[PDB]
């Protein structure tokens, strides 16, 4: 019983989110994902001479 | 066998010498290589493994590089007399390893909760490098002292004795197996293993007898029969002996290591 | 954390004796010991040292042939076995332990010192005394013979403190880290070559003689030292 | 390579030395996992074995034969099951423990053997069964209130199976009760495996004390058949 | 969202049959193995049938071995059972279970107490 | 009490509604144009050995350098991934570790699983080795996942159907978090700090904020169990991998799925998932034996890290965006990278 009422409770309280359209989080990744591209180093492979890991 | 034509077999080409010692040695450093490239297989049956194809490789080696001395032909004596030891020690070599191996894989099964408790590492290193110590050993001191006919009659007997050795222990394998196939059998809600059993048996047991037999029996009819003309034939074949005993390395790896799938994968990286 | 030292005194020339270092509060086995003597009015100056494991043993030039460093772990003991001793062997011999890994603070700790009696990099502090008021900022040089930035980025110049009669203490470990206690005062910087430690406020408990020490390659040179006087 | 990477290396060595000596006693060690039910008898097994021979785990030493085995009884965990039971690959044999006086929780029991053993990750791992709790099935059958058709019709159709070694001094009725249950464990054990893997069955009370050289002398079994198939001799 | 409703309940007296489904909705169906779950009062959470993804492979407990039966429809995502010849001892609370992994041989929480992927029960009773 | 239910009804109706009308357009669609990343390969600079059985947690330091790993042998290795020294090597109480961290600030590493206790070792101490410093002791269920937030707060997860936000110093749970309905299998803190998510085995999600304690979003797009979840480096998108052989993306002020990762000849789940540094790579670990680089954007595969003989059971790229390490059930770890 008290199940019950604390789901219902949970439910009402997550209802009452302001939430926004897709299309602008698709808009915000993307946009982050292009911004931060360049610093990515397994997305663009850094050069020898500056790599940890082969030197 | 052959003997008929009791002349020496001679009609034997370099070329076939050096395609079947280049492929020995194909096989043996491709086999070593993905031992010593898989850091997942370090167990005491691999390094075992790794000294028979050091031994079959030193084997085909030593038996071409002597062929093709002779063909060529101080630079006589000094020449052969390190290629007269590398083809003893080498033949000790190969069939020590061989028995480790056959008494590495009896300890496992029949000593199996002991085996983990008593030896892993050191002392797998310390009984290959005495083995291959005692087997240098033995090939020097078969130079020295060498051509003394009894030097001869303590080679044949060593042989009978592996060859003893490891039919026992693998036929003593065999038999647990049918044991625990027996045990097996009779569950209730119930290829064939005898049947697997008695090929690898047959496999393993023929080709050490095969491919050896006739080189020893030709090393016994030495101090044996040096007169009889039947024997002459039966001498007159040492070439045909020695391709036989180059046959062996070539189908070492295939019914030892090749027959672990966890090895057969490395070779497919390589 | 102690270390304590025994095993000092008077010695005609030309004896042996042994020094004993009792270690407790630590685990003595992770550490590799070092023993660094000083003059009775000079400077500090490296002697030995036994790696952990006792694998590894390093020697000074000057006496790479009379002294044997041998270490007991399970008994808590360094030892440093003197032979065939000269005047220029008297000085206080301190046991100092180090620990090396990534990220570590080798020569960190410093015990006491032993007094004995007897009847290659070069680091010059130019700076032999520099008088200084409290509230100032002092700073102290120190110039190297060799680079001593090694190619994986590390610089490994240390610097220690010694009050007038206490044991030296670790102030910076590779030209720009700080110690484990050190108050936040203490910074340090320098180019390969030459380097500068920075007191910036001082305190009356900071006087004393600073040393700065190369690890970049054995054996260990200190310099002549500074001595900051009120 | 500078001083202090020098002495960084060799704390690594030390480090793997110390790793290696470890080694030796890991694959010493044989892992076993204690599985049953709340009225198994799991307990009594460990009591048994343990004088002789909110924490979520039980580890239990017991050595046979200069043999050491660590044994692991799962504690103060829920219910569910499907994700901790994946710790539990390369252990060298499972000890299940059923209570075979129970008619109703029989099936219960079954079912967890099943997923037990038709999970993907305890595929190439053995079960060693405790058919637990034998007096109270044979004080049951003898003593007949309850029908085990009842809950098993097969029962009706069924025979004592030939190679059957009843204990001096037993009813044929409590033979073939006692058989019936290892015939419905061991449908299950071989229905499927590929030979990977084996059931080992065994009848046990409270009061027995050879537990402890049962499996010992499973787990020699499992390790030889192992070895055996790895060198293709069966 | 993973859910399962199940339906067709209610009293019937000895000897009668009913017959229960189970809408299936948000997991893919065809993928899954799929079971019945019995709830006696007083009782514990048993299992009383079982079916494969194919509809080849059918168990069952043997308390109902010839009265119930069990099949599966992929394309209307249900699962039946057919009761055919209750008697008073099957009054229980039945729940439609789903195997907890795709592709898989083994179902192991499909009893447990607060399990995931089940109904919240169908009620049928016998006079 | 049926009125509870009517109620719960109406409320998932409700919210199924908002959620249709917030989806205006697909994620894929959006993303049509842009560039598709190339074949991404990596070559396995460096493989760590010295493991005697599985490997179920890693986590790199915030140097980037620095490396712990849990093993069910009973030992946790410090390495140092430029070198492939050991730094560390710390023998647990237990052998039965599931998950380990690294804290932020260096000094501290914790370690768990199936003994519920959650020990945190001491590292930097003047004595020279590595102290248990706090045993964590209030839960009642398997210890699955446990992240540091400073030198005095962490956060668990267990079996038992809930998380926990303890207090080093004192050893007492200051918060409790009781939403979940399965165990929580995985655990990820924001960049920020202020909010976390964690999937716990019945195919959901859930946003919590650690100074109230109470459950914001709840996301139900899956199947089956959730195993791995990871944020997005923003802060307002987060992975999750699942028993279903499928990845999916959620942003949190959408309160929807937005793009699903799976390919029909994949029939194994996810063990791990972790971002690249630019969010434009998505590693995902497999149970059939190697992981995979998806593009986070286009949902096209882009790369195989083909490379071990067991399970992948963790995953994780440096806060440099340098290297990823991987370990699997073969009692190894290898640290990929790739090549210009």
């Amino acid at each position: 019983i008290a199940q019950a009422r604390k789901l219902v409770e949970q439910l009402k309280m997550e209802a009452n989110i302001d939430r926004i359209k897709v299309s602008k989080a698709a808009a915000d990744l993307m946009a982050y994902c292009e911004a931060h591209a360049k610093e990515d180093p397994l997305l663009t492979p850094v050069p020898a001479s500056e790599n940890p890991f082969r030197e | 066998y052959s003997d008929g034509g009791c002349y020496e077999q001679l009609f034997v080409s370099p070329e076939v010498f050096v395609t079947l010692g280049v492929i020995s040695l194909l096989e043996n450093i491709l086999v070593i290589v993905a031992i010593a490239k898989n850091k997942n297989l370090h167990s005491p049956m691999y390094f075992f493994i790794c000294s028979l194809a050091v031994a079959d490789m030193l084997v085909s080696v030593s038996n071409g590089s002597e062929t093709i001395v002779i063909t060529l032909l101080s630079f006589t004596v000094n020449i052969d007399n390190v290629i007269d030891s590398v083809i003893c020690s080498s033949l000790l070599a190969s069939i020590c390893s061989l028995l480790s191996i056959a008494v590495d894989r009896y300890f496992t099964i029949f000593y199996a909760l002991q085996y983990h408790n008593i030896m892993t590492v050191k002392r797998v290193g310390i009984i290959i490098s005495c083995i291959w110590a005692a087997c240098t050993v033995s090939g020097i001191l078969f130079i020295i002292y060498s051509d003394s006919s009894a030097v001869i009659i303590c080679l044949i007997t060593m042989f009978f004795t592996m060859l003893a050795l490891m039919a026992s222990l693998y036929v003593h394998m065999f038999l647990m197996a049918r044991l625990h196939i027996k045990r097996i059998a009779v569950l209730p809600g119930t290829q064939g293993a005898n049947m697997k059993g008695a090929i690898t048996l047959t496999i393993l047991i023929g080709v050490f007898v095969v491919c050896w037999a006739p080189f020893f029996l030709h090393l016994i009819f030495y101090i044996s029969c040096p007169q009889n003309p039947y024997c002459v034939c039966f001498m007159s074949h040492f070439n045909l002996y020695l391709i036989l005993i180059m046959c062996n390395s070539i189908i070492d790896p295939l019914i030892y290591a090749l027959r672990s799938q966890e090895l057969r994968k490395t070779f497919k990286e390589i | 954390v102690q270390l304590v030292e025994s095993g000092g005194g008077l010695v005609q020339p030309g004896g042996s004796r042994k020094l004993s270092c009792s270690a407790s509060g630590f685990a003595f086995s992770s550490f590799g010991m070092h023993w660094v003597r000083q003059a009775p009015e000079k400077g500090l100056e490296w002697v030995a040292y036994i790696s952990s494991g006792s694998g590894t043993i390093y020697y000074a030039d000057t006496v790479k042939g009379r002294f044997t460093i041998s270490r007991d772990d399970p008994k808590n003991t360094l030892f440093l076995q003197m032979t065939s001793l000269r005047s220029e062997d008297t000085a206080m011999y301190y046991c100092v332990r180090s620990i090396y890994y990534y990220g570590s603070s080798p020569f960190d700790f410093w015990g006491q010192g032993t007094t004995l009696t007897v009847s290659d990099i070069v680091m010059t502090q130019a700076t032999s005394s520099v008088p200084v008021t409290p509230g100032e900022s002092v700073s102290i040089s120190c110039r190297s013979s060799k680079s001593l930035l090694h190619s994986n980025g590390n610089t490994y110049l240390y610097w220690f403190l010694q009050r007038p009669g206490q044991s030296p203490q670790l102030l910076i470990y590779r030209m720009s880290n700080l110690a484990s206690g050190v108050p936040d005062r203490f910074s340090g910087s320098g180019s390969g070559t030459a380097f500068t430690l920075t007191i910036s406020r001082l305190e009356a408990e900071d006087v004393g003689v600073y040393y700065c020490m190369q690890h970049l390659e054995y054996p260990l040179t200190f310099g002549a030292g500074t001595k900051l006087e009120l | 390579l500078s001083a202090e990477d020098k002495a960084a290396v060799e704390r690594s060595k030390m480090i793997e030395k110390q790793l290696q000596k470890d080694k030796q006693v890991y694959r010493a060690t044989h892992r076993l996992l204690l599985l049953g039910a709340d009225n198994s008898g799991k307990s009594t097994i460990v009591k048994q074995m343990r004088i002789y021979h909110t924490s979520g785990i039980f580890e239990t030493k017991f050595q046979v034969d200069k043999v050491n085995f660590h044994m692991f009884d799962v504690g103060a965990q829920r219910d569910e099951r499907r994700k901790w039971i994946q710790c539990f690959n390369d252990v060298t044999a499972i000890i299940f423990v059923v209570d075979s006086s129970d008619y109703n929780r029989l099936q219960e029991a079954l079912n967890d053997f099943k997923s037990i053993w038709n999970n993907r990750w305890l595929r190439t791992i053995s079960v060693i069964l405790f058919l637990n709790k034998q007096d109270l099935l044979a004080e049951k059958v003898l003593a007949g209130k309850s029908k085990i058709e009842d809950y098993f019709p097969e029962f009706a159709r069924y025979t004592t199976p030939e190679d059957a070694t009843p204990e001096p001094g037993e009813d044929p009725r409590v033979t073939r009760a006692k058989y019936f249950i290892r015939d419905e464990f061991l449908r299950i054990s071989t229905a499927s495996g590929d030979g990977r893997h084996y059931c080992y069955p065994h009848f046990t009370c409270s009061v027995d004390t050879e537990n402890a050289r049962r499996i010992f002398n499973d787990c020699r079994d499992i390790i030889q058949r192992m070895h055996l198939r790895q060198y293709e001799l069966l | 969202q993973v859910q399962l409703q199940e339906s067709g309940g209610g009293l019937v007296q000895p000897g009668g049959s009913l017959r229960l489904s189970c809408a299936a909705s948000g997991f893919t169906f065809s993928n899954y193995k799929m079971n019945w779950v019995r709830q006696a009062p007083g009782k514990g959470l048993e299992w009383v049938s079982d079916i494969s993804q194919s509809g080849a492979s059918i168990s069952y407990t043997g308390s109902v071995k010839g009265r119930f039966t069990i099949s599966r429809d992929n394309a209307k995502n249900t699962l039946y059972l057919q009761m055919n010849s209750l008697k008073p001892e099957d009054t229980a609370v039945y729940y439609c279970a789903r195997c907890p992994a795709p592709f898989t041989r083994d179902c192991f929480d499909v009893t447990s107490t607060t399990y995931a992927y089940r109904g919240q029960g169908t009620q049928v009773t016998v006079s | 009490l049926d009125q509870l239910r009517q109620e719960a009804e109406q409320l998932k109706n409700q919210i199924r509604d908002a959620r249709k009308a917030c989806a205006d357009a697909t994620l894929s669609q959006i993303t049509n144009n842009i560039d598709p990343v190339g074949r991404i390969q990596m070559r396995t600079r460096r493989t760590l050995r010295g493991h005697l059985a599985k490997i179920y947690a890693m986590h790199w330091g915030t140097d980037s350098r620095l490396l712990v790993s849990a093993s069910q042998d009973g030992k946790l290795i410090i390495w140092d991934s430029y070198t492939t020294n050991k730094v560390h090597a710390i023998p647990l109480r237990s052998s039965w570790v599931m998950t380990c961290a690294y804290a932020p600030s260096g000094n501290y590493v914790a370690c768990g699983g199936l003994d519920n206790i959650c020990s945190i070792y001491n590292l930097k101490t003047r004595e020279g080795n590595v102290r248990v410093s706090r045993e964590l002791a209030g839960h009642t269920g398997y210890l699955s996942c446990c992240r540091f937030l400073d030198d005095n707060q962490i956060v668990t997860s267990s079996g038992d159907t809930t998380c926990a936000l303890w207090d080093i110093e004192t050893g007492q749970q200051t918060t409790t978090f009781t939403g979940h309905t399965g165990d929580v299998m995985s655990l990820s803190l924001a960049p920020d700090t202020r909010l976390f998510v964690s999937g716990a085995c019945d195919a959901s999600a859930k946003l919590w904020d650690v100074r109230e304690g109470m459950c914001r979003q709840t996301f139900t797009g899956h199947e089956s169990d959730i195993n791995a979840i990871c944020f997005f480096p923003n802060g307002n998108a987060f992975a999750t991998g699942s028993d279903d052989a499928t990845c999916r993306l959620f942003d949190l002020r959408a309160d929807q799925e937005l793009m699903t990762y799976s390919h029909d000849n994949i029939i194994c789940g996810i063990t791990s998932v972790s971002f690249s540094k630019s969010g434009r790579l998505l590693l995902a670990g497999y149970d059939d034996f190697n992981c995979n680089v998806w593009d986070a954007l286009k949902a096209d595969r882009a790369g195989v890290l083909a490379g071990h003989d067991n399970r992948v059971s963790c995953l994780g790229v440096t806060d440099d965006g340098m290297a990823v390490a991987t370990g699997s059930w073969d009692s190894f770890l290898k640290i990929w990278n790739g090549s210009s």
